[PDB]
């Protein structure tokens, strides 16, 4: 794959340039919140952000070598991972808030309304407090989601040496994420630390997406909130 | 067959 | 604290005592099995409170800590221990030396089918990785010590606490990195090991939380007054 | 709880 053939810097450039953008929600400052407004807000923005994480997916380096198969299984398990670290990232200069989207900048209190949102909040401040003390850097955080996508659902015939081909990236990745502290300056052995610290999160970025697929397809299941159609098939993804 | 089948083509 | 004042095999000779026990199953319908399958936890479960103990920086934090710890990281310390044992039995789940199950086993309950083939999985993994004994010991204690402190709490005591923790897990990370020195690997091999290492723990992670809920709906017949007060935990 | 009473037992 043309893939490992890329150098350190190739990796973190590729990855800068196939970042999405930060979309705005709906939110309409007219009405106060309720349970499903509110969940209407979350539930469009992220609708409009999987069809961005679909191409950047596309964009991060290995994963068009896979079979359409394996893609779908990569990004229906590692979807919301995906967006809670990317909301996460976003609001790192924003203590004790979560910048869902620009014009949504909420607190613990303003999401009390929604059915176990403020426990994924909590989790959710916790994390971006953490990368803000590690003043996790831009191109860390590009590399720390390019291996949720290609880890997250890699151990769940033939196209085992395709199970190869992932190892083998997600090898280039942790290369990559070396060469960036070696560059930022960090001792040889402050890099095995930082990176274990940050790779550490991520079983907690797991840990979130878990909680949050149990209160998603609950409120679902009461039809708080009507879902798009992909929504729905990503959510019946976990099920 | 899935949405998201058909969004990583297209 | 005497856990940043040791040395690599120091840490590495400390952990290997530490080790827990193999026990085994007082030894199916869709009744049976399930209840050999929490009786060996609620058992296991007693001796990691042991081991715990004896998990270097662990007997320094408070009494609260050290309850969250292991209520939030109880069911990933048995699964690895889990995988561990059944390395060298592929296709295989090696709970106990006397209760050796195979895919088709473990259909005889309900959803575990699922939790069977990740697990075998992770198996897998650690044995194509030809894990070590000190290696395996390093991870369950980044799996105590890791899992439950971002759900800790402000009040710079806690950030005391928090912090310690943080201190002797880059420690263990020193002995994995001494580890693997110590075998041979370059500089590079080092950090892909570490890596590979570590995002297992978040398949881990994973099977614990799918694991929680179908034990939480299994909660009928029946489970340990212990075991009942560490997955309410959990909810 | 019983975690507390095992931890110091
Ligand atoms: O970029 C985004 C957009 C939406 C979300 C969320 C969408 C739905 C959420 C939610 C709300 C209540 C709840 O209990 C659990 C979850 Cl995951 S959170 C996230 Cl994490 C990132
Ligand atoms: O050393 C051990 C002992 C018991 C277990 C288990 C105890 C109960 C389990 C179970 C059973 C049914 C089910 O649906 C889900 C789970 Cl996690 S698995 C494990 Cl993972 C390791």
């Amino acid at each position: 794959s043309l893939a490992l053939s890329l150098t350190a810097d190739q990796m973190v450039s590729a990855l800068l340039d196939a970042e999405p953008p930060i979309l705005y929600s709906e939110y309409d400052p007219t009405r106060p919140f309720s349970e499903a407004s509110m969940m209407g807000l979350l539930t469009n923005l992220a609708d409009r952000e999987l069809v961005h994480m679909i191409n950047w997916a596309k964009r991060v380096p290995g994963f068009v070598d896979l079979t359409l198969h394996d893609q779908v299984h990569l990004l229906e398990c590692a979807w919301l991972e995906i967006l809670m670290i990317g909301l996460v990232w976003r609001s790192m200069e924003h203590p004790g808030k979560l910048l869902f989207a620009p014009n949504l900048l909420l607190d613990r209190n303003q999401g009390k309304c929604v059915e176990g949102m403020v426990e994924i909040f909590d989790m959710l401040l916790a994390t971006s407090s953490r990368f803000r003390m590690m003043n996790l850097q831009g191109e860390e955080f590009v590399c720390l989601k390019s291996i949720i996508l290609l880890n997250s659902g890699v151990y769940t015939l033939k196209s085992l040496e395709e199970k190869d081909h992932i190892h083998r990236v997600l090898d280039k990745i942790t290369d990559t994420l070396i060469h960036l502290m070696a560059k930022a300056g960090l001792t040889l052995q402050q890099q095995h630390q930082r990176l274990a610290q940050l790779l550490l999160i991520l079983s907690h970025i797991r840990h979130m997406s878990n909680k949050g697929m149990e209160h998603l397809y609950s409120m679902k299941c009461k039809n708080v909130v009507p879902l798009s159609d992909l929504l729905l098939e990503m959510l019946d993804a976990h099920r | 067959h899935k949405i998201l089948h058909r969004l990583l083509q297209d």
